């Protein structure tokens, strides 16, 4: 079976290049050539505890497209966790005897892993836990920038905006340290910094990173410009003062980008990314969120199926 | 020596002042019948003063020992049999620590649900890092250490 | 055409003995043989107007492994009866123009009868209608007994908790009574006991039943353990006294239990049923769960198809 | 002995099985530079098992002595001065207990508010009775809790 | 100095029976003959942190019949301890820098209490703190039995309703367990029974009490038929059973009533005596309540005042 054949999916850090680069070959064959009989007979529990548009959207459309069926929620509102006490290890417990798979978003950090103790032989996919760690974004990220740059090695990538509780960056940082020659520049308000879990593994590896208090430091540099939405519902009231943004892109911030340069952004935007950027060329966090679709398609036909050819 | 030689047992030196009475709570060693003699700030050679803790007939559970070496990792461990020595070492840090311990992290789901807390363990030089199984989140065994 | 075939399902005081092993003949059939392409081309609603875990998707996820289509909803809140002033009635005699099935839990008693007066020729499955019934709980329950007692005749079943508020029970009880020599244990609270229409049943068909304040009274002598929850959504202030569960089950109190005793719990439990009990043998409430999916093919099946030939 | 003799201070003798480790977290006596030596489960003729604690260049009043008898009523403070007992006491039930307990009414105005606690101790049957300072209720000493 | 001189007035516990008989000689005596000018140059607080219509109003009344004058506040929402964070300890530290005298009533018990412990030599009068005690209605009660029994000793005494959060009845029972040979008939759900420090003093005192489940079983004995609220406002959720009265005292139980029977209320009640008690000749609680003038005169002389009044 292939690598990731029956495997959680849970966050980057239990993931290597060649389980990344696995799924964006097969994300780029779907692409070309779908699949529409791959999950027949496969029913997928789609179960969202916070709000999600594209992440749920484009899980539940990719089963589809492979013909799998879903079940699910988009709040938790009216299961009996939300109305009769139930624990979340109970729900699981029940829910793995349903259905083949189970994609999970949840508000606290760990929710996902506590889900692997509890579903047994079921794999769990996590569409993000709390701040802790958004894996299929990370998958989607990364075959935008390979699509766009035509490579994951020696990039310069710039990540804005809320980087403490962006789970999208600590994600996407962890993936792209495994590849080569990578350099980043961190720009955020020192109250919303990159936590020091993820400089400590960039320096253990040898990978160059840097702070900076404005993108016009780094535009003329960049491949790649990550922008994030300031994550108020996970900051505590004396982290009030950030939740406008700090940084903002406008169209005329691009006059001296390389040609090639990707603004990406997992979103939803608020004002950090003004409408204006939008008919750029550099302007591509639509097509990025496109790319969910064929990431997420990737990621669950190789849990979901032994072997593919093509 | 105020507190005499014992049997058969366990004594537990080297352990710094004002901690010795904290390990009696964590580790419940005094729910036991067996004979127990407790020194503390007694005078220390390496130490200056010390906490020193013997509990005879008794040995200590495997990761209690390396629950030790959060506590007190200068603490020596002596195994007794027939008044003699026979075990002596230092708790190294262990990989893993479960159950005992609190994430600091409040959004972890940890604390909601029926699980037992886990953390991995590396030394910082200066600290130690714990790692929650759970959030992955990092935190020095300082903030940790209060449960 | 099977006896069940286009019936509605609304309470187990209008199903025969043989009924109910027809579904469960039924059941065990499908589990060992599936059925993917057996309700292919029917559409059946699934219309939760009170919270669910385990009912819901079981019933959703049954529907897709037998090939069927399911519209609904799992709030009412936005339904044009949530926010337009719609009665349940009209509700009922338009969706029953869309759909081959409709599938209900409402939280008042009765909903589901008076949705077979508005719905034609299309059959109601009750999902549980406040208080009063559940008959596909019982369905997944019978079928879970007779697997682990190789029987359904002939039992020492003790019912505990809330047993005044418990359609569960309601159901069960009334479904256990058309077999021959059941003997029960009503273990409750006396302001939520077993309500007196269940016991003269059990009087009239000269069937033992008494009355216990432990479950230790019991516990060397039950095939069965039946626990549940207090209903708090369903007290009345007054019953506030009751909100904790009176018996918690715990690991220690199984120790003079028959060897093949099972625990059984229609789910969610709060604290009626400790964690330490999970790993014992007896824990059987996450295989009941499981149970649910073939209970509910099944009888979506006998409704919905004529004949079945294996 | 296995617990030696101290030259001044206070010596806690004939304290019951399991009470000793109670007082200790109790009245906080280990939160001291002084040196403390403490034997547990020791054999006893008078009472078959005993704690023993002693407390060196520390001294306690008849007030402070009296605490003791809610958990030793038949416990022996022993004043000890140049090797020597100066004086022996036993406890005797206080008027009150104030500090170390929390009352047991949630709606109790002690709770809220920088007071301390504050009990009337009477013989009630055989139990032990308090009495709020406070809210005026009464409880059981078992259904008292301490910080 | 008169005995009550410059004292706190927290609960019945604290005072001897010299002390009431003091309390009701000088309100005897200032109904007779007002001093209307007795406590000029006074200013009282009347500090009210819960609900109050007779307590309050007939305290502010009696100082101002006695030319004092009343600074306070009838809700807490609109203090700094409301608004502003601020502790009972310290609202008491300041108000006691102002005025002669506190009176004050609040929903924890014990408060008055505590203002002792920083009122300085301001004397503290509680007005009722939680279910604790109330003094002053004690007073006020003690002078309407004096006036329509003729005497405090031997009297035939039946307290009805909620027994364990009624702070009336706490202090009441203890005031009149001051005086000789007087019985007692506890009249309450077991839900809300008597304390058992109040039934220990009764014992200690050698005075005759009992439980009964009906008026009925003692109407022909009783002197004072005192009727209780149930304290719905203390009770906890899973008290909630006893919300409604269980005992409803209306005109025809009064057949058999001995002709110097009252009936007692300290108000406000619900449904425990219906109105067609109110013209029957054993209803005194209004009287009762105009009593209070009388009672809440006589402590403020004898405790902001040195010599006895005459
Ligand atoms: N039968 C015994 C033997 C030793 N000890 C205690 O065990 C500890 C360590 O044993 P030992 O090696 O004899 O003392 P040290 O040589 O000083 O060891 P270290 O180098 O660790 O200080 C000492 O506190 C000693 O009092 C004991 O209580 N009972
Ligand atoms: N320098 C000293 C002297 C006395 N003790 C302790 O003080 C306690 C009681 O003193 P003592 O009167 O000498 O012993 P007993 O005669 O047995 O007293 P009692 O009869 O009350 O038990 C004993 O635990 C003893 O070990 C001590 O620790 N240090
Ligand atoms: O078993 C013991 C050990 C030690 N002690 C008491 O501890 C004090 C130290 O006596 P030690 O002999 O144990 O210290 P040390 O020389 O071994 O030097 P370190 O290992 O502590 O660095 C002495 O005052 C002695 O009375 C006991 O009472 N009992
Ligand atoms: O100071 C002490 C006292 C007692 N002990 C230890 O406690 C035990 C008793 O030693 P004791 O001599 O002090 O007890 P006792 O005969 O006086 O009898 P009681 O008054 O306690 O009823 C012995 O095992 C002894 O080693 C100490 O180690 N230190
Ligand atoms: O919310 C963000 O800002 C980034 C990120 N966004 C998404 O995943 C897109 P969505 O919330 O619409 O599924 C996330 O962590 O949820
Ligand atoms: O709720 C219960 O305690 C028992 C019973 N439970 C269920 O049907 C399981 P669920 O509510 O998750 O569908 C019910 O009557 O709804
Ligand atoms: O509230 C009661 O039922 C009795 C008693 N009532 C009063 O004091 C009358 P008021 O609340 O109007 O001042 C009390 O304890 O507050
Ligand atoms: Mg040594
Ligand atoms: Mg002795
Ligand atoms: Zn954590
Ligand atoms: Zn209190």
């Amino acid at each position: 079976a292939n690598p990731l054949y029956q495997k959680h999916i849970i966050s980057i850090n239990d993931l290597s290049r060649d389980d990344l680069n696995l799924v964006l070959a097969t994300a780029a064959k779907l692409k070309a050539n779908p699949q529409p009989e791959l999950l027949k007979h496969k029913v997928i529990a789609s179960c969202f505890f916070e709000a999600s548009t594209r992440t749920r959207l484009s899980f539940e459309t990719s089963m589809h497209r492979l013909g799998a069926s879903v079940v699910g929620f988009s709040d938790s509102a009216n299961t009996s966790l939300g109305k009769k006490g139930e624990t979340l290890a109970d729900t699981i417990s029940v829910i793995s005897t349903y259905v083949d798979a189970i994609v999970m978003r949840h508000p606290q950090e760990g929710a996902a892993r506590l889900a692997t103790e509890f579903s047994g032989n079921v794999p769990v996919l996590n569409a993000g836990d709390g701040s802790n760690q958004h894996p299929t974004q990370t998958l989607l990220d990364l075959f935008t920038i390979q699509e766009t740059q035509g490579r994951l090695d020696n990039l310069h990538v710039a990540m804005v905006g809320d980087l403490k509780y962006g789970r999208t960056v600590h994600s996407l940082t962890q993936a792209l340290a495994k590849f080569d020659g990578n350099r980043f520049y961190f720009i955020a308000p020192d109250a919303l910094a990159m936590p020091q879990y993820i400089l400590d593994m960039l320096d253990e590896k040898g990978i160059a990173w840097s702070l900076h208090s404005s993108i016009e430091e780094v535009m003329a540099e960049v491949d790649i410009l990550y922008m994030t939405r300031v994550q108020k519902e996970r900051l505590d009231p004396s982290e009030y003062a950030n939740v406008k943004a700090q940084f903002v892109l406008r169209a005329s911030d691009l006059h001296n980008a390389k040609a090639n340069m990707k603004v990406l952004h997992p979103l939803p935007r608020v004002d950090e990314i003004a409408t204006d950027v939008d008919k750029t060329p550099h302007a591509w966090y639509f097509q990025q969120a496109g790319n969910g679709i064929f990431a997420r398609q990737a990621l669950l036909a190789l849990v979901l199926n032994r072997d593919l050819v093509l | 020596l105020q507190v005499e030689a014992i049997k058969r047992g366990t004594v537990i030196d080297h352990i710094p002042a004002q901690i010795g009475f904290k390990l009696l709570s964590l580790f419940k060693l005094t729910e036991t019948d067996q004979r127990i003699t407790i020194g503390l700030n007694l005078p220390s050679g390496e130490m200056g003063r010390k906490d020193l803790i013997k509990i005879e007939n008794t040995f200590l559970s495997e990761d209690q020992v390396d629950q030790l070496a959060l506590y007190a990792p200068q603490a020596t461990v002596n195994r007794i049999d027939n008044y003699e020595v026979v075990g002596k070492s230092r708790p190294s840090l262990p990989e893993r620590i479960d159950n005992v311990l609190v994430c600091p992290n409040s959004n972890c789901i940890s604390h909601a649900e029926p699980v037992s807390s886990s953390f991995a363990v590396r030394k910082r030089a200066n600290d130690i890092a714990l790692k929650c199984k759970y959030c992955e989140k990092e935190f020095s065994h300082n903030v940790v250490l209060a449960n």
